[PDB]
């Protein structure tokens, strides 16, 4: 759904990125995050470019999804939905993580 | 705007590296004894065949049930036995265990991978 640029499978609301309050949308080929009130995703990472996904679980008042890229880069997506902030993380995790091998080397 | 994403240092990032489609490796274990499951009865999950083990309880299952029961009573669990001075979870649990008054299902496991459910009520505890 939310095919404004690509087919979004997982829509994660109340997500922030380094002082930017917005929303995270996982599309078929890329994880794109946009600011709340913006029609355009200011961040879009293809699962290919995402070298690894790290995620801070309960314990901290800040649940975060850090997309560590190949070069050593990263993308800090803070799940700030007081309701299911961590549960969001887990779903975005299980999904994105499964989205990765799709953009990784196959059996050969 | 929230400067909370730069107000941290050491985020407890539960590193999640995807790795699906890996090998099983049956040799990836260290146990080979009777690893039994200590479950609280009332739901009573049991199989539908004759059991192959013995309806007796040694110091293995006893101590396991006792430790788990002391943990229960230590949390203010109701006592199922008579009190003749027993004011400690261990004493009470020992009385309950010896009388099979402890409601707990002990699922035994064999080195072959099989498992059999065994309630304390079905086990003759030899102190």
């Amino acid at each position: 759904m939310a095919t404004s640029s690509e087919e979004v499978l997982l829509i994660v609301k109340k997500v922030r990125q380094k002082k930017q309050d917005g929303a995270l949308y996982l599309m078929a080929e890329r994880i794109a995050w946009a600011p709340e009130g913006k029609d355009r995703f200011t961040i879009s990472h293809m699962y290919a470019d995402i070298k690894c996904q790290k995620i801070s679980p309960e314990g901290k008042a800040k649940i975060q999804l850090q997309l560590v890229l190949h070069a050593g880069d990263t993308t800090n997506f803070h799940f700030s939905n007081e309701s299911t902030a961590v549960k969001e993380r887990d779903a975005v995790k299980d999904l994105l993580q499964q989205l990765l091998p799709k953009f990784k080397r196959k059996a050969n | 705007m929230s400067d909370n994403e730069d107000n941290f240092d050491g985020d407890d990032f539960d590193d999640v590296e995807e790795d699906e489609g890996l090998d099983d490796l049956e040799n990836a274990e260290e146990e080979g004894q009777e690893n039994v499951e200590i479950l609280p009865s009332g739901e009573r999950p049991q199989a539908n065949q004759k059991r192959i083990t013995t309806p007796y309880m040694t110091k293995y299952e006893r101590a396991r049930v006792l430790g788990t029961r002391a943990l229960q009573i230590a949390m203010c669990a109701p006592v199922m036995v008579e009190l003749e001075g027993e004011t400690d979870p261990l004493l009470i649990a020992m009385k309950e265990l010896k009388a099979r008054k402890i409601p707990i299902i002990i699922r035994r496991y064999l080195p072959d991978g099989s498992y059999e459910d065994w309630g304390v009520d079905e086990l003759i505890i030899t102190d």
